[PDB]
């Protein structure tokens, strides 16, 4: 309408991505919400509850002029999608509905994009990504959770300028274009073969590379070192290796987080 | 006071402004709730997903049980493996781990009060009716003197909201129970305007609070600085970061005091009738901010925010926690039969869904019971236990509150109580930041040791205890083959919002819901008020 309408869905998730969205500055959450978009459904912060919340949802999707769909969390597929329910309906059923007439679909977090932690072996709920589940191309903003800078960025850009340049796994190239390791301020140690053998060792106190401790920054695509989190830090700067969280199925692909294989 | 004659069932699904998926189903007799059911709607796995994996990886998987409660699960898990592994983390690790948790308490309770609970007592639309000059005077009479509570500041808030509303695109306010007036909403427009100005303020303050946490924790949400044996963030031990940390923290504390607490007390004054609605008997706390985090026993005993189990509402007998007494049933839960009464070390997670509104099986959360009884965990439990023990800080603050409110203390046993407790301890964690920070700034500067050396056992078992913003959190592990044989989490929200035990006994939330007055069954704000006071986190609860 006067402000574009965004419908936000929560499925198999931890809410770490709604929390990351609100960590955004440039613009701050309220600004984005009052001035830019029209967040019409978002269970975590919406005032109405129960039937009233579903009426609100209905209204949004029936909106005289479209909506953009933001999906958080993967979809519980086992037992007809009944292991994940909202308003007495299965989560799959409802993303199916919302995605149907959605002007666009943005998957916030590694979970929605690629199935997530619930999809990690042995995957008891048989969860899957919004894409794998619906069978539609989605704009993935992976991460556990993603940098608000990347989310808000993609949202805005999708509302203004249109769909951004995506890589092979659907991630806007703008943010998921360079390897974490390539911008990592510890690269000189990695090249110099100066590795930290333990978190208690002098090398670790000295800031030596964390490859030996299992840093996946070398195979991870994200803007964490360049952009930082909360305008203040990021894992490797906190002396801890990157878990490769912006990567598909990372829970099983990066598994022994403290080992290189 | 306001109450309908409504007889019949009401169900609120989804319960919004909480974390996770919760369906609440109550039976109402003449406008008062006579029975309740707490139905958790999503199952992920976690405990199952962790079986057979490397103990060092657990903290990373479990931290994903929740993104609101961030870090606490990585902490609880780190403490758990430190136990099975038998490592005594260094002094600075304890200080840094405890400091990040304080930062978490800060961010968590601010957001919960404003963004999650507030909408249950405040009518944002009535903030449009208040005159800013009259509002500012009241703000000037009830709160700390702040430029933010000015006539012009309040006015701009009112002008922003007004425009928005007059845009017709209400957004999150769409269908709000307070649209049109609601007999349950008592606050005068002036206080609705003040609260709404502070609501928007807290959206910015919470960013700043999560930024302080990220200095020490690597980043927020989902800290990346703890490791088996201690932490890895050697820079968090330094002069500039610590200085900055101290700065942001200070700025978050000014809001807690000028806005948060005053607002809380303001809302509480108008709704004193809630000091008698939704109370429980039993309270449990594993405690937090310990001075000797070298073992669970040493945690329970040395916690600045103390341990205890209050039964009945006997505040004269705060017993000690017997970790062997803790257990969880699965009778009314969506799990296979046969597993009722398991102690965490022997926990069993066998999901077996039935149907919606089964009554015999209605939740994915298990029912954690102590020595046969339900326990309320969280801010009210902490406050009660801490107070009962003569914890100085708690005495001062609780009495300052009991006084300004002119209510007993027996009055805390309620939704009003639970709500205030969350604020009371925010004021106390804020009261301790400078002190705690100086200790670590000084220790780090002298010796930066952050991680101890340790070794992986073939077989072992351990438990990580912590009192997160919502209550009693414990992670239990059984290492076998140098791998995960069993990893079980018993989370705060599982205690408060799980279903009935095998004795058919209600959980804290189901018990607190009985006697809840419904002024208007079509817009049941009262149900939400009690439910949100517990600060439900369904992801945390079910995992
Ligand atoms: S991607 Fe991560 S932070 Fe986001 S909802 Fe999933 S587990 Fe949580
Ligand atoms: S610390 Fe990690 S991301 Fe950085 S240089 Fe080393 S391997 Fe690369
Ligand atoms: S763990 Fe994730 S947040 Fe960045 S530093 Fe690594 S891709
Ligand atoms: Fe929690
Ligand atoms: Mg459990
Ligand atoms: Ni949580």
């Amino acid at each position: 309408k006067h402000r574009p309408s965004v419908v936000w869905l929560h499925n198999a998730e931890c809410t770490g991505c709604t929390e990351a969205a609100i960590r955004t500055i440039k613009p701050y959450i309220d600004a984005l919400i009052l001035d830019t978009i029209s967040l019409d459904y978002q269970e975590t912060i919406m005032a109405a509850a129960g039937e009233t919340s579903e009426a609100a949802l209905h209204e949004a999707l029936e909106g005289k002029d479209g909506y953009y769909l933001v999906v958080e969390g993967g979809l519980p597929t086992i037992d007809g999608g009944q292991w994940g329910m909202v308003a007495g309906h299965p989560m799959i059923e409802t993303c199916k509905k919302a995605a149907a007439k959605a002007k666009g679909i943005i998957c916030i977090g590694t979970c929605s994009p690629y199935g997530g932690v619930q999809k990690a072996k042995p995957n008891p709920s048989q969860a899957k990504g919004v894409s794998e589940a619906l069978g539609v191309k989605t704009i993935n903003i992976p991460g556990c959770p993603p940098n608000p800078i990347n989310f808000v960025g993609a949202v805005v850009h999708v509302l203004t300028k249109g769909i951004p340049d995506l890589d092979e796994n659907g991630r806007p190239k703008l943010f998921y274009g360079e390897l974490v390791h390539d911008n990592c301020p510890r690269l000189p140690h990695f090249e110099a073969s100066e590795f930290a053998p333990s978190f208690d060792s002098e090398e670790a106190k000295k800031g030596f590379c964390l490859y030996e401790l299992g840093c996946k920054g070398p195979v991870t695509y994200n803007n964490c070192p360049k952009v930082l989190f909360n305008q203040v830090n990021w894992p490797v700067q906190a002396g801890h290796p990157c878990l490769g969280c912006s990567e598909p199925d990372f829970w099983d692909t990066m598994t022994p987080f403290y080992e290189q294989g | 006071t306001p109450q309908s004659t409504f007889t019949g069932p009401i169900v609120v699904d989804p319960i919004t402004r909480i974390e996770g998926h919760l369906r609440i189903m109550v039976e109402v007799e003449n406008g008062k709730v006579k029975d309740a059911w707490s139905s958790s709607q999503l199952f992920r796995g976690l405990e199952i997903i962790l079986k057979g994996r490397d103990p060092r990886d657990a903290q990373h998987f479990t931290q994903r049980a929740c993104g609101v409660c961030t870090y606490v699960h990585a902490l609880a898990s780190s403490r758990c493996v430190d136990d099975a592994v038998k490592v005594s983390i260094p002094a600075n690790a304890r200080m840094m781990r405890n400091l990040v948790m304080a930062s978490q308490y800060l961010h968590d309770h601010l957001v919960h009060f404003y963004h999650l609970h507030a909408l249950d007592w405040v009518d944002v639309t009535a903030a449009l009716k208040a005159d800013p000059n009259k509002a500012a005077k009241l703000a000037a009479s009830i709160d700390t003197a702040r430029t933010g509570n000015s006539e012009k500041a309040l006015k701009a808030v009112q002008d922003k909201l007004k425009a928005f509303v007059e845009s017709g695109q209400l957004g999150i306010f769409t269908n709000a129970y307070f649209l049109g007036g609601h007999k349950a909403y008592y606050l005068p427009p002036e206080v609705n305007l003040i609260a709404t100005a502070h609501y928007l303020e807290a959206l910015h303050m919470q960013v700043k609070a999560a930024s302080a946490m990220a200095i020490l924790g690597g980043k927020n949400p989902h800290t990346q600085f703890t490791v088996v044996g201690g932490c890895s963030n050697y820079q968090g031990l330094t002069k500039d970061p610590l200085a900055n940390y101290l700065a942001l923290s200070k700025e978050v504390c000014q809001f807690v005091n000028e806005c948060y607490i005053p607002d809380l007390l303001a809302v509480a004054g108008f709704y004193k009738d809630w000091g008698g609605i939704g109370g429980t008997s039993n309270y449990l706390a594993f405690g937090e901010f310990a001075t000797d985090d070298s073992s669970p026993e040493k945690h329970l005993a040395t916690s600045q925010f103390p341990s205890g189990v209050i039964t009945g509402r006997d505040l004269g007998k705060v017993d000690n926690v017997d970790l062997g007494a803790i257990y969880e049933d699965v009778k009314y839960s969506w799990y296979a039969p046969g597993g009722d009464g398991k102690h965490p070390y022997d926990g069993v997670t066998d999901p077996k869904y039935t149907k919606l509104d089964d009554k015999d099986h209605y939740s994915w959360m298990k029912a954690p019971r102590y020595k046969g009884k339900a326990m309320e965990v969280g801010p009210l439990a902490r406050t009660f236990i801490a107070y009962a023990k003569g914890q100085p800080d708690f005495k001062k603050v609780v009495d300052m509150v009991l006084g300004k409110l002119s209510v007993p203390a027996t009055a805390l046993h309620s939704t009003l109580g639970r709500t205030a407790a969350r604020g009371i301890e925010t004021a106390i964690v804020c009261a301790n930041m400078e002190k705690w920070i100086k200790e670590m700034a000084d220790s780090g500067a002298k010796d930066n040791t952050l991680c101890a050396k340790w070794e992986m056992p073939e077989e072992s078992k351990g438990v990580g205890l912590a009192d997160a913003p919502r209550g009693s959190l414990s992670h239990w592990i059984r290492i076998k083959g140098k791998k995960i044989d069993n990893f079980q989490l018993v989370v705060p929200s599982t205690w408060n919002l799980g279903p009935r035990g095998p004795q058919g006994d209600k959980s804290p939330v189901e018990e607190a819901l009985i006697g809840t007055p419904i002024a208007d069954p079509k817009r049941p704000v009262e149900i939400l008020r009690t439910v949100h006071a517990f600060d439900p986190c369904i992801a945390c609860g079910v995992h």
